[PDB]
């Protein structure tokens, strides 16, 4: 619809300002792997758990260098 | 209302905010849609675009009485000290456009940095309106304030000086180049107190005079 | 989906009678 | 009535804003409620009567002229922490429609003592100019507190600006163009034909910095001595011949001071 | 129907033609401003004295007023009196409280005024001197490289919005030179 | 949608390899996201915007400890998040500073007290 | 609270006469220590005859604003103002079950108050840089404290809190508060200043060895006093 729309332009403006908190904490996160943990923690999960993968696989990155 | 208040800081007074030439922007008008509190922050915020306003009274009087190509020089300068006034404006519409939940609080907070400039730099205009100081000593009394003390009205007055000087440095290239004198009447011939500044040492006028008269042999 | 979604432009005239907010 | 009510006019208050519920009975006296709750507010209006102390101040004597130039950068010094404490104000405005931490005391705990300590700071300087409102400076920094330390060190290098301006117009110059005294040289009106040496150019005592020794004092007063006396007498002119400061005194001033007593 | 269907909907026909505004409005005071000055009105009891004016949105004003200023005449804005522009107080926005708006308007019709006399001269030379006819070939000259700008930028209306601010500011150093 | 698919795009959005191209981690991965799939600690997000403020303090940044509390009522005002919690714990936990006690700082209950 | 002004003259003019270079020792306004709103403690119904879960809420509501100072509903703040002694009165028209938890939940707020009160009146310069550093470090755990409170502040309002649960919430912090209290008037008893109240801190940091909850405690405030020194 027409106010189905603005929605979407109203979460586009809330993880922009999810995509400053990210920037300015100097994490390795982007917009697009931001994208796909809040569609995670939608479906419910630690944070916990989701910062220990992540800083498992960013590990992987040293295991092939 | 996030452009009606936003409209009577610049040129325009409203009827919300009523102009006076004793003081204008004078809010008497009273609205039950407002908190009893806002006046007082509205009281702060008028101070400022009242000078704003009297800045362009000024150079609607003068581009007998102030005349001069100094005077047609002190008020382009406050044009370009203006300037960021007017952009620091439109960026206020524009955060307001998104989000309205900002109040009067948020556009004082933002135009404090004016609140240092424009008050010292009132004094000097109206100094310079109530004498009749329209000579070459208008360059003296905006040196004597552009030491200031507050860094913002340093910045602001070395400006509009420089310009001044950029037009006396018109005047004293034909003089020693081409020969020529009287390119500008005051406010044998020879520079007097009234066309010489007070921070120029009195030996190179004389030195400039020996210069301009010899061409002419 | 909603990076899907996301890459649609957004308008850029806002309202004088709808100032607060618009579509 | 609500807490929602106090939180709005308490939020005025910080301005130095009367509320609409609570207002100032007397201004010696803190606010006034025009119970829990009205025990709570006091703590948090003193803020406001502390904020008013420093707006009055820097109101009056920033469009004062005879307060000289420093003191002038006192008042740019108040005016610009007091920029920053509009920015929570605004923050907490738009905030408005949980609201309460402790109704918002833990936000405003640490704004309190640089309150406090600005309110402290005014009256320690108070009738003060030059050297004498630097020394007031350098009283607050003899202290153990990290955040005061840090609050004082950012002052001093705004007040102490136009000292050193003055300091660098007396060594590549010499020539002496204060109006207000806050130099620790004094020039005489008389320009004095062979007493020049000895009688134009006395040392004030009371404009001596807390951040410059006696000695430092004494020597560069020397030095634009000996620069102007190469102009009016010698005529000979290379032109511009040549906490504390982290040693840039003692590096300067020394080799100015050798080279130009050489060359004369 | 079918083609004043089309009309009401895909064309504005609302001010310029009297068929009053249908406008879409999201209320709520930064532009609910005439139906609470109405009730502050109502609580000082007036009492009653109705007002009408048309009311239109702002950008339509804008584009007229940009109009007036590239020289043609006869527009629906500004009441013409004797050959003077003079500003109408029939036509309305919501914010502004009626008030600023004749101002900034009357602000407009006062360069309006110094562009329409020179354009009259220059029309009264087309329906031996020699020399008022260079004269107004050069202020012509003037004039249509100064009406190129403000047709570019009513072209960008089309295509971002644009409020007085932006326009007044836009036109300084051309109506520095126009004095 | 299904968590393990949304997992395997979260492996090879930090790895550029594909999921042919690495699947030792993602299947050990799956062993720890397993049974740790809701909150453990207090879910309230009050702690976390008060434990956000800290770690922004540790930079020495003033001006964005205010601006956080801009960008945490943009969050509400918008309110398209059902748990806004998690996400922020999350941004809060993977922090890096770019220049023992516990007494010092707020810590979470454990919920021996409290359903999970 | 007459004893303090002398002292803080007193040891100004000593140590002004002591130094052998240069006068300027600093001051704070009179209002700092004066002022009963700059520390953190400055219907009308019997509560008995209520229903009892009633009572329980009310309760809980006052004690938590009792908790960070403020004074409650029936909870009456006893006029003393001297040492660092500070007790409190509920209604006495209370049930014995509750009564007895509330005298046992108040050692959080007598070593609230008796710490609130050190800060202030220690932040003087006669008693030196350090122990401006050893305050410094203080303060930073009362507004840990009063985390917790607004915290909790939040849980009740959900009908989540009961003095049972806050019973249990307060034991870690009450303990805390306990050894900076004890620090306090081992402090002020001994007037400990300079380097005095440096080996004292020295000394505690070594009594704690067994806990190690306290000793990090004692480690860090150690840490930040040795800091001018």
């Amino acid at each position: 619809a027409a106010a189905a729309a603005a929605n979407l332009n109203a979460v586009r403006e809330t993880m922009d300002v999810l995509l400053e908190i990210s920037r300015i904490l100097n994490t390795g996160l982007d917009m697009e792997t931001l994208s796909i943990c809040v569609r995670l923690c939608e479906q419910g999960i630690n944070p916990e758990a989701l910062s220990s993968v992540i800083k498992e696989l960013r590990k992987a990155t040293e295991a092939l260098k | 209302m996030i452009h009606e208040l936003l409209l009577a800081l610049s040129g325009y007074p409203g009827s919300i905010f009523t102009w006076n030439k004793r003081s204008g922007l004078q809010v008497s008008q009273d609205f039950p849609f407002l908190h009893p509190s806002e006046t007082s922050v509205l009281n702060r915020l008028c101070r400022l675009g009242t000078d704003y306003i009297r800045f362009t009274e000024f150079i609607e009087q003068y581009t007998g009485g102030l005349h001069g190509i100094y005077l047609r020089a002190f008020c382009t300068g406050l044009d370009s000290v203006l300037q960021p006034y007017r952009q620091a404006l439109l960026d206020l519409e524009q955060e307001f456009l998104g989000d309205p939940h900002l109040s009067i609080s948020h556009v004082n907070y933002f135009l404090d940095q004016f609140q240092l400039l424009f008050p010292s730099v009132m004094v000097v205009v109206e100094q310079i309106k109530s004498q009749k100081i329209h000579g070459c000593q208008i360059l003296e009394t905006v040196y004597k304030h552009s030491c200031g003390g507050l860094p913002p009205v340093r910045s602001a007055l070395e400006k509009i000086l420089a310009v001044c000087h950029g037009v006396m440095y018109k005047q004293l290239s034909a003089w020693m180049l081409h020969g020529l004198l009287l390119d500008q009447h005051e406010e044998q011939f020879s520079l007097r107190v009234e066309i010489l500044p007070s921070y120029i040492p009195v030996r190179v006028a004389e030195k400039i005079l020996f210069v301009g008269e010899s061409v002419q042999m | 989906l909603w990076e899907a979604a996301l890459t649609y432009e957004a308008s850029k005239r806002r309202c004088w009678e709808r100032v607060g907010c618009p579509p | 009535i609500t807490e929602a009510a106090l939180v709005r006019d308490i939020l005025y208050v910080f301005q130095g804003i009367d509320g609409k519920n609570i207002k100032m009975n007397n201004t010696e006296n803190c606010y006034k409620v025009e119970r829990s709750l009205r025990d709570t507010a006091v703590r948090l209006s003193e803020l406001g009567w502390l904020h008013n102390k420093i707006r009055r101040y820097t109101d009056q004597r920033s469009l004062d002229r005879s307060f000289g130039l420093v003191g002038q950068s006192f008042c740019a010094a108040l005016h610009q922490e007091l920029r920053e404490y509009y920015r929570l104000l605004s923050v907490l405005h738009s905030q408005l429609q949980s609201l309460t931490l402790r109704r918002l005391l833990v936000w405003t705990y640490d704004p309190k003592i640089r309150l406090k300590t600005l309110a402290a700071l005014v009256d320690h300087c108070q009738g003060r100019k030059g050297g004498e409102l630097a020394s007031a400076v350098h009283a607050y920094t003899k202290t153990g507190d990290p955040y005061m330390r840090s609050l004082v060190q950012h002052i001093l290098s705004l007040v102490s600006h136009p000292v050193l301006s003055f300091l660098y117009r007396w060594i590549y110059d010499g020539e002496l163009e204060d109006t207000y005294h806050e130099f620790f040289v004094a020039s005489d009106p008389t320009v004095k034909t062979d007493r020049l040496w000895h009688d134009k150019y006395t040392l004030r005592k009371s404009m001596i910095p807390s951040f410059m020794t006696m000695d430092q004092s004494r020597k560069v007063l020397l030095i634009g001595k000996s620069i102007n006396f190469l102009h009016q007498v010698c005529h000979d002119q290379t032109p511009t011949t040549k906490t504390d400061l982290e040693n840039a005194f003692q590096g300067k001033i020394d080799a100015a001071y050798f080279e130009t007593s050489k060359y004369l | 129907p079918d083609d004043r269907s089309w009309l009401e909907h895909h064309v504005v026909h609302q001010y310029w033609t009297a068929r009053p505004s249908q406008f879409p409005h999201s209320l709520h005071l930064h532009s609910n401003l005439a139906a609470v000055w109405d009730q502050h009105l109502y609580s000082s009891d007036p009492l009653y004295v109705p007002d009408d004016r048309v009311l239109v949105t702002e950008t339509q004003v804008i584009r007229e007023t940009l109009w007036l200023l590239s020289g043609v005449k006869k527009l629906f804005i500004f009441q013409l009196i004797d050959g003077k522009v003079t500003v109408r107080n029939n036509i309305i926005v919501t914010h502004l409280t009626h008030s600023c708006l004749r101002s900034v308007l009357e602000q407009i019709a006062a360069y309006g005024q110094v562009v329409f006399r020179l354009q009259e001269f220059i029309d009264e030379v087309m329906g031996p001197f020699r020399t008022y006819q260079a004269f107004m070939w050069a202020l012509y000259k003037y004039f249509i490289s100064f009406k190129e700008e403000l047709a570019e930028i009513e072209k960008c209306i089309i295509n971002t919005t644009i409020t007085l601010a932006i326009v007044v500011d836009k036109l300084a150093p051309r109506l520095s030179q126009l004095k | 949608k299904s968590p393990n698919v949304l997992l395997q795009n979260l492996c090879c959005r930090i790895l550029g390899r594909s999921e042919a191209d690495v699947a030792q981690q993602f299947q050990y991965a799956v062993r720890v996201i397993g049974s740790n799939f809701a909150p453990t600690v207090e879910r309230d997000e009050f702690l976390v915007a008060e434990k956000i403020k800290k770690e922004l303090i540790r930079q020495r940044r003033e001006a964005d400890a205010a601006l956080f509390s801009e960008l945490h009522r943009k969050l509400h005002s918008q309110g398209v998040l059902k748990n806004k919690w998690s996400i922020l714990y999350l941004l809060l936990s993977l922090s890096e500073d770019p220049r023992s006690y516990a007494t010092l700082f707020a810590q979470a209950l454990p919920r021996d007290a409290h359903s999970t | 609270l007459q004893q303090s002004l002398e002292l803080k003259r007193k040891m100004l003019r000593d140590k002004q006469n002591k130094k052998n270079s240069g006068q300027h020792l600093p001051i704070f306004p009179a209002w700092v220590y004066e002022r009963p709103a700059l520390i953190g403690d400055f219907t009308a119904l019997p509560i008995g005859t209520l229903p009892l879960a009633s009572q329980e809420s009310a309760v809980v509501e006052d004690l938590l604003y009792v908790l960070v100072g403020v004074d409650g509903r029936y909870v009456s703040a006893q006029p003393l103002a001297g040492r660092q002694s500070r007790t409190f009165l509920v209604d006495p028209n209370l049930d014995l079950s509750i009564r007895e938890l509330v005298h046992r939940i108040l050692p959080v707020a007598a070593s609230y108050s008796a710490v609130t009160r050190f800060i202030e009146e220690k932040s003087s310069f006669e008693y030196g840089q350090v122990n401006h550093a050893l305050a410094a470090a203080m303060r930073t755990l009362v507004k840990e404290h009063l985390i917790l409170v607004s915290q909790l502040e939040q849980l009740h309002r959900q009908g989540l809190l009961s003095l049972q649960k806050l019973w249990f919430y307060i034991q870690p912090a009450m303990r805390t508060m306990d050894i900076l209290a004890s620090l306090a008037t081992s402090v002020d008893k001994g007037e400990c200043l300079g380097g005095s109240t440096l080996s004292l801190l020295h000394d505690r940091s070594f009594s704690y060895t067994g806990d190690s909850q306290a000793q990090e405690l004692c480690l860090y405030l150690t840490k930040a006093a040795s800091a001018p020194y």
